[PDB]
């Protein structure tokens, strides 16, 4: 939680909106995984947004599902996506590290487990796909219990008791959704931004069809702390697959033009 | 906040993502809305009546009971209008949709029952139907595919991880998730999110009214148990239904025990999975140490879904029904003696709920009994599984 | 000697062996007395309820009849058990033989539906089924022949002179001819020599008296006209007799035109062949200039049998009855409109009635008239023969 | 008609019962057929029973249903039957020529211009395998206009109402069935041939099965005026197919037996 605190206070002191990419953790392998984070953060990457594989991603477009597939095919499992949460807080101090979660994988082993493992390794906050506000009191007290931020998705089909139930509830970020749907860089909002401030809410993320540099700089005009990217990242992997360094190097430009479109 | 209690004790709920909240709790206030309405009612029974053929017959079975003290029925869901039970409930889908102004169906089938029920009573009430099924359904559910593409609907195979139904199931929430102002998912059991386990139970739940206004006639009491497979949980819920407040009524599910439970490889999440949250529920299910959603497996198409609603895993765990299992095996040599001795060829999903019938009355021959299977479907659509097995096997 | 008249008008008789006399005459005293005894009267009525599911639907086709004055309603004989009209009567004829002391039953069959409906029955009662199938069909069938010997009868290839229809009649009359004192044989129509085209009336009759009841009820008037597809004439004279005194209802039988007429590769002697002597009845044939039974033809196997019943012939003489013909093209077109706009696969043979209701609306779609179609079975067992001319076809 | 009663005033006076083979014409083509029918009668047959071709023969067993598709093999038809029945009358005149018929051959042109055709080419008798008594009427009226005998079968299941049926609308012979079923060498009453000479029926010819000389014999010495014979026959001809020749040298012989057995 205290990580995000820290991060956008010091974003608003440079003038800058967050740019936080999504990847699946272990997609294409685990080595490479680690690799392709570490380009993130260093091409400009604010804080992380990661996936842990799941066999059936009910909220996830074709190209992260196909990321999933990539991870299982790699044996990834979410004991080895723990061992890489801890190495990755350990190279990366001050990044807010977020996961995107199903229920049964935070519910398999105990919901108050999943989070006191989550607490161990250093990840900032969690994002429960399949849990709406309706569902989610075991989860978030579990959350809160472990220093670890529930975060929760702000629709564009949104009333105003769940803006008020969304602000109250969540930390560390707000999940402004783009649209409805699924997740997807082929598919491409500042009311929902005032009410949530004025509510006290977690500062805002747009997220969901983020592909540009246009579309950073408008979530800053916007109002937002900022904007989540995950399929156009996760296209430049499955576009570079046989090419591991031209996969970095893609990486890297990406980052960079979407970082350097949320200082204004 | 919900107009209807979401769980089944522990039981139930709406696992979904946020942006899907909207789209239940409108069908919810829909269908609590059609319940009160004498309208929706009366075109309800009206379509259930002339179109599917309901009340359907209680057939007694005297050959295979002979020398017990065993009376067997058997309620006719294979006599219905597509030769299942799903007709029931998708004709009041199908109505509730319309009452929504919605004007397109999604649906998924595994077996494709379920998908060529959508698909006839979208061609019937004008709806533009498309049904996603696993690709490796598509590939061996051939003449149940093209029976839905006759009726106008449009199929969709979903190459998507296992590519089986529980994949169907993922990528039809997927679609609703951005359709469901215009569009309908069209649930084919009591299962997956609230209001959809209360919905489908009350749309089946003629099966066991007509039984019991049936068996009162024929032999002046209730039956000792009313007996029915166990996929999702449909049939079984409709068969149930009238009976849970009479007590003395024993309910038993029976689920797909597959190659045997010892194997791993069944389809008996209820009585030999763990408790989970995954398809908009939380129920038992088929999954790894890991919380991954296992593969179920059954000789039958219909019975081989990972999961079980929430309703029965709830009737279980107060002890108001029983569920057991039946293997492959002892489904096949049910479905041959049906056929032999009463010359009525079952689903091989139904044949799971006779076999364990046969089984109460040959392991206890002098133990008087009047039980009911639930008689879901016709074997039709089986009997070139069973011909291949029948004679790789010598017979 | 005979209780009974054999004829109507210049049309049926006896013309068998002088050996298979005594079985006729034994046949016409069993089904007199029957018919006069309540307790074979409520047997009848028991089966026909509880294990086949009567009384059948009456549907009404309001998608297909748009835009125009027709009400159509469709006799759901789809939904009877086994799938088919032709379960009704083999329930009766079982009965027949239980009440003359037989234990055996003969039967023939060319599309596999009477030997399915044959074998079905005969498991039920405890007789032991045997079914003649020429080879040809055997090949065509492989469906129906498993469904058959999965109830436990013997299917019996004929590979004499055609291998088909008529020669699977010639085998079944062979045996019968020196097996009549323990066996009987289950004619599928209403055709043969008396008294089968009696009995076989008498057995489908509540077709007719089943939708005359309905048609009062949802209309409040009698139909203008009842379609039936003829083959040898057991549908179509069941949906009739309960109006043949109801002089203003039209009735309507529709022969196969196969590729057409013209071409002679069709099914219609009653309108397009030539009186004859054969199958112990004096009837329209397909037949050569010499007196050579023909090879009908259609796309339907139901309806491929060069002959028809004698009470068909006569009730046309008179004028009493109209038939009508439709070819392929034509029973394929609503074979596939009624999937499409109903939801309901009909066997390709009711197609053929349907076609020619449809064309009775398309021809004149202000008139306004209330029809009946029989529709005589599922089309399940069709969607191989569909699939394949529909892609052969280009669509 | 007159040849039959002419016949067995002729086998009385030399003590002896009648021998009368069937065949299929045509079987297995016209110009064998002929000689197998020359060979039956210069071998001792002293009748002829003589099947037209029929698409669907179903009072006749698989021997001689095997014969009617040799037959439809070479293409023959009831006007080429006819042609060889005119040759068959004017190569013997005293032979007795009966016809086995299926109904439809008869009624097909019209049932008194087929016994005006029998007449016209010497058929002494026609037997319809598929009339019975109760329908027999038009057949065997017209077939007395035409001076051709109708010929009845009395079954062995017959009543005391058929045999004086049988009795009274019979002329020529009497056939005398052997047994239930169809015609057939594989499956081999004198009560009923005293009731029938008690209600002066045309004389009685067993068959049905008559395969060998004890058969003859035991038809005599119960009384009949003979026996008929055709599968035996016909499996002759089956047998020997490859060899022409040897076909008529078997039927002679076989022939020559079975009329030697009817001296006594
Ligand atoms: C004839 C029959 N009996 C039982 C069941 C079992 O389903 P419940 O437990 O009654 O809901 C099925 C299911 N079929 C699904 C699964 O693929 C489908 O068609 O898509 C069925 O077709
Ligand atoms: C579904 C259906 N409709 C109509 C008919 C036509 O028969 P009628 O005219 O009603 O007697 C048939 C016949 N079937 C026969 C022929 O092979 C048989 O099964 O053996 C049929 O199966
Ligand atoms: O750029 P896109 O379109 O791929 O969007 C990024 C997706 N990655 S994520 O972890 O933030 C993410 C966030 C929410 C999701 O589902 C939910 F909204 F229901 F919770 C799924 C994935
Ligand atoms: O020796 P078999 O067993 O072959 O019998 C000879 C058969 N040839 S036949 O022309 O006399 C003959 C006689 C009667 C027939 O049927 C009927 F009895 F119903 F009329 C059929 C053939
Ligand atoms: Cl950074
Ligand atoms: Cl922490
Ligand atoms: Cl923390
Ligand atoms: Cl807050
Ligand atoms: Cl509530
Ligand atoms: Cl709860
Ligand atoms: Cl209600
Ligand atoms: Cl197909
Ligand atoms: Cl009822
Ligand atoms: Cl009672
Ligand atoms: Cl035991
Ligand atoms: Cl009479
Ligand atoms: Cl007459
Ligand atoms: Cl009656
Ligand atoms: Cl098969
Ligand atoms: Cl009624
Ligand atoms: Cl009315
Ligand atoms: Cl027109
Ligand atoms: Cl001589
Ligand atoms: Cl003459
Ligand atoms: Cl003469
Ligand atoms: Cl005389
Ligand atoms: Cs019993
Ligand atoms: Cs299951
Ligand atoms: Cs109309
Ligand atoms: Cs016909």
């Amino acid at each position: 939680m205290e990580r995000y605190e820290n991060l956008f206070a010091q974003l608003n002191d440079r003038r800058e909106g967050a740019f936080v990419p999504f990847v699946t953790l272990g997609d294409p392998g685990i080595e490479q995984s680690l690799k392709i984070i570490d380009t993130l953060i260093d091409a400009g990457a604010d804080a992380l947004e990661l996936g842990v594989p799941f066999s059936d991603p009910l909220a996830d477009g074709p190209t992260i599902q196909n990321a999933n597939l990539r991870a299982f095919a790699a044996g990834v499992t979410p004991a080895q996506c723990f061992e890489m949460l801890a190495l990755i807080r350990e190279k990366h101090p001050t990044i807010p590290i977020g996961l995107l979660m199903y229920a049964n994988l935070v519910f398999n082993n105990g919901i108050d487990a999943f989070y006191a493992r989550c607490e161990q390794v250093g990840v900032d906050s969690v994002l429960v796909a399949d849990v709406p506000v309706e569902e989610s009191a075991p989860f978030r007290q579990a959350a809160l219990r472990h220093n670890i931020a529930p975060i929760f998705i702000c629709p564009p089909n949104a009333d105003d008791d769940l803006l008020r139930q969304v602000a109250s509830y969540g930390r560390g970020y707000t999940y402004l959704l783009s649209r409805s749907g699924v997740t997807g860089a082929e598919n491409r909002l500042h009311h929902l931004i005032e009410k949530l401030k004025e509510y006290h809410a977690a500062p805002a993320l747009q997220g969901f069809g983020i592909s540009s540099p246009e579309q950073v700089s408008a979530a800053v005009r916007a109002g937002a702390a900022g904007a989540i990217s995950g399929s156009a990242i996760v296209k430049i992997i499955e576009k570079n697959l046989a090419s591991p360094k031209q996969m970095l190097a893609e990486l890297r430009s990406f980052v960079s033009a979407m970082k350097a479109a949320s200082r204004a | 906040t919900t107009l209807l209690n979401p769980y089944f004790g522990e039981f139930g709920g709406m696992y979904v993502p946020q942006i899907l909240m909207p789209a239940l709790n409108q069908l919810e206030e829909a269908f609590v809305s059609a319940q009160k309405d004498p309208e929706f009612q009366a075109q309800f029974a009206d379509l259930l009546k002339n179109y599917a053929g309901r009340p359907t017959a209680l057939t007694k079975c005297q050959n295979i009971t002979a020398g017990t003290r065993t009376t067997l029925y058997l309620k006719r869901e294979d006599l219905l209008h597509g030769g299942a039970h799903k007709t029931n409930q998708v004709l009041g889908q199908a109505l509730l949709a319309k009452r929504m102004g919605k004007s397109e169906i999604i649906a998924e089938t595994g077996a494709g029952q379920h998908g060529v029920a959508s698909a006839l009573a979208s061609a019937l009430l004008g709806l533009k139907c498309r049904i996603y099924m696993g690709a490796k359904d598509v590939e061996r559910q051939s003449p149940n595919v093209f029976r839905m593409r006759l009726m106008g609907a449009e199929v969709i195979p979903v190459h998507s991880g296992s590519a089986t139904l529980t994949d169907a199931c993922n990528e039809a929430l997927r679609d609703w998730s951005g359709s469901y102002e215009t569009a309908h998912y069209m649930l084919g059991t009591a299962a997956g999110p609230h209001p959809y386990p209360t919905i489908v139970r009350e749309f089946q739940r003629m099966i066991g009214e007509e039984t019991k206004a049936q068996i009162l006639d024929k032999e002046g009491r209730l039956p000792d148990a009313v007996i029915a497979c166990v996929g999702g949980g449909s049939n079984a819920i409709g068969m149930f239904a009238d009976f849970i407040n009479d007590t003395s009524v024993g309910l038993i599910g029976v689920e797909p025990g597959g190659h045997g439970i010892e194997t791993g490889e069944h389809g008996a999440p209820l009585k030999h999975g763990r408790v989970g949250i995954y398809f908009g529920m939380k129920a038992p299910m088929m999954q790894t140490a890991d919380g991954q959603i296992e593969e179920s497996y059954s000789i039958s198409a219909g019975l081989d879904f990972p999961s079980v609603g929430p309703q029965h895993a709830y009737l279980n765990s107060i002890g108001r029904a029983d569920y057991v299992s039946i293997t492959d095996d002892e489904a096949l040599e049910a479905f041959k003696t049906l056929c032999r001795h009463e010359g009525i060829i079952p689903a091989l999903e139904s044949s799971h709920a006779l076999a364990h019938a046969l089984k109460m009355m040959r392991e206890q021959p002098e133990k008087e009994q009047l039980l009911v299977v639930n008689l879901s479907g016709r074997g039709d659509k089986d009997i070139f599984t069973v011909h291949d097995i029948l004679k790789a096997r010598g017979e």
